């Protein structure tokens, strides 16, 4: 269970990074259908330290976003 | 400057005026993981703690484990001295423990106030004569008046290079430990034997021909 | 303030300095509101009294060689007899029930019928010791003190007695006779992996 | 209103883009009730990329 | 200033001059603080009166041919006598006696802050009325305070190593100074 466990946090973690870092371009519906190799490669190979990272993002609060996000009319 | 990859770039956070400022820096972080700085400075200190305590111990383990081969210290193995030592003691282990847990978490307790507030533990009257010199040597990680008892930080011209070879020799010593617990389970005998038999024949005597450094061989 | 409960710490907001020991310690923030804070102050206190009243009994009786404080119910919870002081007690079990009973509720009743009065004073100090109000306050802190000692002292009794079955007297005997060998840690009970 | 290309975030509960944040194309200088222009780069549920509001109804944010 | 504590060296800052014994030897910088100081002062006077009395009674039992200060608990922690007279009264009643007396004095000790010097009627044979040669007295008693300390600590190592009596180290150190002493004891260095 515990190398289960670290093993799909990696997964979790490198895809978030993946999504955040092409969310801040251009053509985000482009860099979803198709695929920056190079920023795959970099962000996979900067994926092993993901526990360390995420706790420490905890640690500064950053994670988890404030109330703005959409919704329903009654709340 | 000096990089332990030459034609390499360096980090975005690692070019810094603290970085460059902090120790033994060569844009060494291909994980990044000093994008922040706060979690850098806590890392720095959490290496220097690391680079101190295994110095230490790596001294506590060759020297006596050398001059065992000597006549006088003759002194068991390090991975059975808890067992020699342990009959020839005269308190049970839990209660040896228990104390030494106590007495280390109190000065974690104070090393850990002060790295939450510097001036922390200068507070008057919290003791009796502590807070005079328990306050911090503006460079945390480096206590003073005890701390440093000799002087020697009375001198800058001399401050860096302390700093330089203190972390360059805590770091050789955490890899050196490594290196004994490795070989420790691989061959399991004392690391001065694995040192005279490498001595003896270099060219056979090496993980390459343990069989099990790598086994697919 | 009676000192910085922890050294390099900051204090709480919802704590009003000049109080009979107001060290400052509440991390977790419960006391944040006044009613809430002032039923801490009333338990708090009320407490160290009955704390204080518990060992001075319970040391009593096992100093004064007449078993432990876990000695006494035995003669009524079997067949036997109630005796204080080496002088027994000819009345039945059920009687000084009913009648430690109807005592506390009149006088607790009593406590509670006015509000929050801690410090009656007068007739309930017909000595008169708090006619400085401020030496009054040390006083005041001292009490506080001394309850807060007592309740940490019963409990540990009761940790000590229930790993032990022991006496404390006889628990610090046997620490006496050996520290290394009568401990917590040689009870082998306070920790499992031991 | 603000000056057009602003970036000001809406705010009317009914909106698609509720809570969200969107680009003023413009706003009209006359008295039409909804005078700001609000481009987008998520179309509804329609397929839409531009909506109009009131005044108080968007802040510029 | 009593004097240069270290020829050459500097002086610390933080220590006044005219001070009974003020020889400027603080080279790890404690006192550099006036409560602090001051407790240090206090500290230190009462050290070196006690240390005085302390050598006082070891030599006088010691001397006086009684066994060594280490040889009087042995008849309780196993009859009290005291110069030959013997004390018919229990262990347990002389330690809550000593106990409340010294509760008693200490408590008086601490009520007043922190004088010192009471005089009067705690000297009522009056020899501080100088004002300087009051202060020559209090250098020379803080003198007598440092060394007796110190002849204590002598005391206490000399016969954790060698389970005898000072008059007998002495003693021995006499008789050969080549094979009586720390080296030839073999115990304060390992490798002898
Ligand atoms: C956390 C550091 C640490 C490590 C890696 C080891 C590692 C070891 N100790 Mg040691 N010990 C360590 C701390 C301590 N040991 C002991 C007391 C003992 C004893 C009494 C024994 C060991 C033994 C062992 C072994 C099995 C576990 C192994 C060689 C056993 C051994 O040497 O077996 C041959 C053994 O008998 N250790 C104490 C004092 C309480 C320690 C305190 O930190
Ligand atoms: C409710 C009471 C209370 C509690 C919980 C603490 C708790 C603490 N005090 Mg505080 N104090 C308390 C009352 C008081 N303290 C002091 C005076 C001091 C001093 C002088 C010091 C402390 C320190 C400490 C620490 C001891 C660490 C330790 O041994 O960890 C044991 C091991 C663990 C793993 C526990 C981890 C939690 C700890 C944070 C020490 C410290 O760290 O100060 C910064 C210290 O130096 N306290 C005063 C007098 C004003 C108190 C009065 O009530
Ligand atoms: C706490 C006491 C104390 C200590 C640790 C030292 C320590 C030292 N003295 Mg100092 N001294 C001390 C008290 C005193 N010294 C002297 C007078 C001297 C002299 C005359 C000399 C030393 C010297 C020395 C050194 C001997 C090696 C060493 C640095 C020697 C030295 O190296 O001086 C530079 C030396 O020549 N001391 C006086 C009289 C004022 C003292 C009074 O308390
Ligand atoms: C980078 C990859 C990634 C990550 C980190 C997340 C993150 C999350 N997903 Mg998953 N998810 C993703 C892509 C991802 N998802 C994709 C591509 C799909 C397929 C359409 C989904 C569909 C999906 C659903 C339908 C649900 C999650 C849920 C979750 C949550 C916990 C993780 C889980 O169980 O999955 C969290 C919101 C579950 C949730 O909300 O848990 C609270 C949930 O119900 N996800
Ligand atoms: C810094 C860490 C460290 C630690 C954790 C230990 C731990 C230990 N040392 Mg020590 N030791 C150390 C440093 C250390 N030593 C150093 C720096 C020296 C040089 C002075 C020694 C020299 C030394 C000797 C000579 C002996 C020990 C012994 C011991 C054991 C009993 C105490 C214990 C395993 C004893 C031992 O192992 O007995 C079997 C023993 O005889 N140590
Ligand atoms: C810290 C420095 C250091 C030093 C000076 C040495 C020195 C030595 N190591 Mg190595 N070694 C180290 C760290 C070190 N090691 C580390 C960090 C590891 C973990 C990967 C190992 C794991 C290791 C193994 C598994 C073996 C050696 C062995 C040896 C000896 C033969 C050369 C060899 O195979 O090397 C490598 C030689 C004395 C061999 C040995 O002990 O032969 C008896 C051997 O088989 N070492
Ligand atoms: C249930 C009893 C009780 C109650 C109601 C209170 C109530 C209070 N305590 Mg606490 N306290 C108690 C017992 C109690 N205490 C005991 C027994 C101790 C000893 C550990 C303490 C030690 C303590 C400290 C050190 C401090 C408080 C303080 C306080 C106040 C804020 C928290 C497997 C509040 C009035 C703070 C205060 O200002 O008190 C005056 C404060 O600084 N208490
Ligand atoms: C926690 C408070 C408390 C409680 C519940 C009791 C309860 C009891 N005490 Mg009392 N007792 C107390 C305080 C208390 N005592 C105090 C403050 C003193 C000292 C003045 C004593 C001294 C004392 C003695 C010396 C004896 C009792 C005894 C008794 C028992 C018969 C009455 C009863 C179980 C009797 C007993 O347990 O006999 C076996 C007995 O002999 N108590
Ligand atoms: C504050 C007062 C106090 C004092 C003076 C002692 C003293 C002692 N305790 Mg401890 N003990 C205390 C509080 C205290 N305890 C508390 C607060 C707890 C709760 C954790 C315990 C729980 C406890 C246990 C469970 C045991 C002791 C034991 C002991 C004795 C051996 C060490 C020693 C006489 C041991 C004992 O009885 O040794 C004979 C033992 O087994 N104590």
């Amino acid at each position: 269970t515990f190398g289960f466990l670290y093993v799909a946090g990696y997964i979790g973690y490198v895809g978030r990074q993946y999504l955040i870092a092409v969310k801040g371009e251009a053509k985000p519906t482009d860099k979803e259908i198709i695929i920056d190799v190079p920023l795959a490669t970099k962000l996979a190979w900067q994926g092993a330290g993901w526990p360390l990272a995420a706790v420490q993002e905890l640690q500064r609060g950053t994670l988890l976003e404030k109330e703005e996000n959409i919704t329903v009319s009654p709340r | 400057r000096q990089s332990w990859l030459p034609g390499s770039q360096i980090p975005a956070h690692l070019d810094t005026p603290a970085a460059q400022a902090l120790a033994g820096n060569f844009g060494f972080d291909p994980l990044g993981l000093g994008k922040d700085p706060v979690a850098l400075r806590w890392y720095q200190q959490a290496e220097l703690i690391h680079c101190r305590t295994a110095m230490a111990g790596v001294a506590g383990i060759l020297i006596p484990g050398l001059l065992t081969k000597a006549g006088a210290l003759n002194v068991p193995e390090w991975y059975d001295a808890g067992k020699v030592a342990i009959e020839n003691s005269f308190a049970p282990w839990g209660s040896l423990l228990a104390v030494q847990l106590f007495l280390c978490g109190f000065v974690e307790a104070k090393r850990w106030q002060d790295i939450r507030k510097p001036g922390s533990q200068g507070e008057p009257g919290s003791f009796l004569g502590f807070e005079a010199s328990l306050k911090g040597t503006s460079e945390l990680g480096y206590p003073g008046g005890p701390f440093d008892p000799l002087g020697l930080s009375k001198e800058a011209d001399k401050w860096a290079d302390w700093k330089l070879k203190e972390v360059k020799n805590g770091r050789l010593a955490m890899l050196a430990f490594l290196g004994f617990v490795a070989q420790k389970y691989a061959t399991g005998a004392g690391p001065v034997d694995n040192l005279a038999a490498h001595l003896k024949d270099p060219w056979h005597v090496n993980y390459a021909t343990n069989g099990v450094s790598l086994p697919f061989l | 303030k009676a000192g910085n409960w922890l050294p390099g710490s900051d204090a709480p907001a919802w704590l009003p300095d000049d109080l009979p020991g107001n060290y400052g310690f509440d991390p977790l923030s419960l006391g944040k509101e006044p009613a809430s804070l002032k039923r801490f102050t009333e338990s708090e206190v009320i407490h160290g009294r009955w704390a204080m009243l518990g060992v001075a009994g319970s040391l009593a009786v096992e100093l004064l060689g007449y078993g432990n404080w876990y000695d006494a119910p035995l003669w009524a919870v079997n067949g036997g007899k109630a005796t204080w002081f080496g002088i027994e007690v000819p009345f039945d079990l059920n009687a000084l029930l009913a009648f430690e009973f109807v005592a506390m509720a009149a006088a607790e009743g009593q406590r509670g019928d006015a509000g929050g009065v801690v410090y009656p004073g007068g007739a309930f100090d017909p000595l008169g010791f708090a006619k400085d109000s401020s030496k009054s306050g040390e006083l005041k802190l001292k009490e506080i003190k001394n309850g807060r000692l007592a309740m940490v002292a019963f409990l540990g009794f009761v940790a000590q007695h229930a790993a032990t079955g022991k006496g404390p007297i006889a628990a610090l005997g046997e620490h006496l006779a050996n520290p290394w060998g009568a401990n917590f840690a040689t009870n082998g009970i306070s920790v499992p992996f031991f | 209103g603000p000056k057009r290309g602003s970036l000001v975030k809406i705010l009317r509960p009914e909106s698609y883009w509720f809570n969200q944040v969107g680009k003023v194309v413009s706003v009209d200088q006359s008295g039409v009730r909804y005078p700001v222009v609000v481009r987008f780069e998520n179309q509804n549920y329609a397929g839409v990329t531009t909506n109009n509001y009131a005044l108080d109804e968007v802040v510029a944010a």
